[PDB]
């Protein structure tokens, strides 16, 4: 070891412990590949606000998990998660980290009105703080990579009642879904750009408006089911569309299994059609301006914000909900 | 290869400065329980001999001048915070390397391979300091690892006069001649410092500085279109200048023997 001991006992002494600090045991909201998350209550009457409490997969500290802590220890922006502590556990090698919490999320909403829809003003104002959050990350260089409705948090009832948080930002490595993918990831791309994230937007904003995922997709590099729905939504797309096709890995894959003929008669205008959103309106446009195949031809975060649907009536609000009573019911807690 | 652009143009709502930007004095009273040991003198030799551990292994790993940067600032801050005797530098020097290397998304540098990089830079680069083989096994770099975490608040993202370097010479239009001398003075800094006390863009605008007149170029009438502080950034110049009178004098390899065994010891368990 050959450490100081006065040096060990001393901060041995001091460190604050998580299980000492937070009551969260039974308190188990979230499971999955990341490890566990706790809607945790602080063991003195300090305060009675609730907190989540993720505690990592694995001993040590992955690579992941450094980059998650680094950059959350930066952020500040009103639409991004804070991190409130990280606690090291050198007994076991565990670490956890302390977020704020938020009571709902764009998961949970959604999956609330397809069980039933969302009012037109409160998808623009999610809409508006999305693009929000994900300017600010793409202003500092970071790029979400994996913006799903499982990260788009909503603040329930507090002070900070029905605002946007952003979780999961900026660590992704290349049953999972790829229904927020991007085509070029699909057809081989070998590296995240803030055109994924954009087309990732635009496949949110779609199914806040019609509560269906609009490439949603079968269970199964390269994704041939994922892509036969993308086309079946938006069309085949033609050379002059997306010139650099040719330039995907996959793009020799793409010709044999595929024929342009198949979706002939489907466009992005047809879809939304169906799920009675007009062609003519301003979320439309916006939307078919997220939604488009070839990522250089994807719009902005900024210019995104600047879209005459913001400055359409209503305009959005700071708080999502927009004053009447929340719906949506809490989380219910896990077990096995 | 490519460099970490993350929160590039946010140093100034950085953990960076709001954090680990430390005043001398505070600096310098923290020391005092080091030098009841090794003199002002063998302390600031004693950084320079460690700096060049962090870049030996750094290159034997393949790692970019960037990673290298921050995991010497890592040491730094630990040391600048914490007693020699705490935790062995030796111990200390890959375990900044393996942290910064996963901080940066540059790789998970594996554990035979950080150990045999250990084994290695001190083998070759280093059989005048360090007679025998490198003690240490991946779960004393482990445990090292929580600790070093634990001291910077898990601060972990930071920056380099680089970055801002390349932004001032790509004015000048000097990159046939300027760049490559300053870049190499950057990177001489760090055997200093400088990078605890001083916001990067000063260090950049001081190695830029001292590059212009090495060169003899005419740079005076740009230096006067900056609304900075000139006398601060004419602190960082004396202590550039310093630095190379010190490298002319200081003979590493005749004395770092005796100097790292001057260090206070860690006491052992009852
Ligand atoms: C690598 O990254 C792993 C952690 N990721 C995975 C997605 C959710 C998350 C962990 C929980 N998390 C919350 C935070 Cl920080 C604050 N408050 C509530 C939540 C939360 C809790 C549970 C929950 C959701 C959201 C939606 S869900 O379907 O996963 N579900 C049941 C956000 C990030």
């Amino acid at each position: 070891d050959k450490m100081d001991y006065d040096f060990k006992v001393k901060l041995s002494s001091e460190r604050e412990r998580v299980e000492d600090l937070f009551e969260y045991e039974g308190c188990k909201v979230g499971r999955g590949t990341y490890g566990h998350v706790y809607k945790a209550k602080r063991k003195d009457g300090k305060d009675d606000k609730d907190y989540a409490l993720k505690q990592i997969e694995g001993t040590g500290i992955s690579m992941s998990a450094c980059r998650e802590i680094a950059l959350l220890r930066e952020l500040k922006h009103p639409n991004v998660i804070s991190l409130q502590k990280v606690f090291l556990s050198h007994a076991d090698r565990k670490v956890w980290l302390l977020f704020d919490y938020a009571e709902h999320d764009l998961w949970h909403i959604i999956k609330f009105h397809r069980a039933s829809q969302l009012p037109r003003g409160m998808v623009k104002s999610l809409l508006y703080q999305i693009l929000d959050g994900i300017h600010y990350l793409h202003a500092n260089w970071v790029l979400h990579r994996d913006l799903k409705p499982a990260n788009i948090l909503v603040m329930g009832e507090g002070p900070e009642r029905g605002r946007v948080k952003i979780a999961d930002m900026g660590f992704a490595r290349l049953v999972v879904t790829f229904w927020y993918r991007a085509p070029e990831l699909l057809l081989g791309a070998r590296h995240y750009t803030k055109a994924i994230d954009i087309w990732a937007i635009g496949c949110i904003f779609a199914e806040l408006l019609t509560s269906e995922p609009i490439f949603h997709c079968r269970q199964e590099p390269y994704h041939h089911d994922q892509l036969d729905r993308i086309f079946n939504v938006m069309g085949f797309p033609a050379d002059k569309d997306w010139e650099d096709i040719k330039k995907m890995p996959e793009h020799s894959t793409l010709m044999k299994d595929f024929r342009r003929n198949t979706y002939t008669n489907c466009s992005l205008i047809k879809y939304m059609e169906k799920h009675k959103v007009k062609p003519d309106s301003k979320a439309f446009h916006l939307l078919q301006k997220l939604l488009t195949m070839d990522p250089i031809k994807r719009i902005t975060s900024e210019q995104a914000m600047q879209d005459p649907y913001f400055l359409e009536d209503p305009l959005p609000t700071s708080d999502v909900f927009a004053g009447c009573q929340i719906p949506y019911p809490k989380r219910e807690f896990l077990t096995e | 290869d490519d460099d970490d652009k993350a929160m590039a143009g946010n140093f100034w709502q950085s953990s960076h400065y709001l954090q680990w930007i430390l005043d001398k004095q505070d600096l310098l009273k923290e020391r005092q329980k080091d030098l009841k040991f090794l003199s002002e003198e063998e302390y600031w030799k004693l950084q320079i001999f460690f700096t060049n551990v962090i870049q030996a292994l750094g290159e034997h790993l393949k790692l970019r001048q960037q990673v290298i940067a921050t995991a010497t600032v890592y040491f730094k801050r630990f040391y600048a915070r914490y007693s020699l005797k705490s935790i062995d530098p030796v111990l200390m020097a890959p375990t900044c390397v393996f942290l910064a290397s996963k901080v940066e998304e540059f790789g998970v540098v594996s554990n035979t391979r950080l150990i045999a990089a250990a084994t290695s830079v001190l083998k070759t680069r280093f059989s005048y300091a360090f007679p025998k083989e490198f003690p240490y096994r991946m779960n004393h770099i482990l445990e090292c690892e929580f600790y070093l975490l634990e001291l910077m608040d898990c601060c972990l993202i930071v920056y380099h006069p680089y970055r801002p370097l390349l932004q001032y010479v790509q004015d000048m239009g000097q990159e046939d001649m300027l760049l490559p001398l300053a870049w190499r003075i950057v990177n001489d800094t760090y055997r200093t410092d400088l990078c605890l006390l001083y916001p990067p863009f000063m260090i950049a605008l001081a190695c830029l500085h001292v590059a212009c007149v090495v060169q003899q170029k005419d740079a005076r009438q740009w230096f006067a279109e900056l609304s900075v502080d000139m006398e601060k950034i004419l602190e960082i110049i004396r202590v550039i200048l310093k630095l190379y009178e010190q490298w002319k004098n200081f003979d590493e390899r005749k004395e770092m023997a005796t100097i790292l065994s001057k260090m206070p010891k860690p006491k052992p368990p009852p």
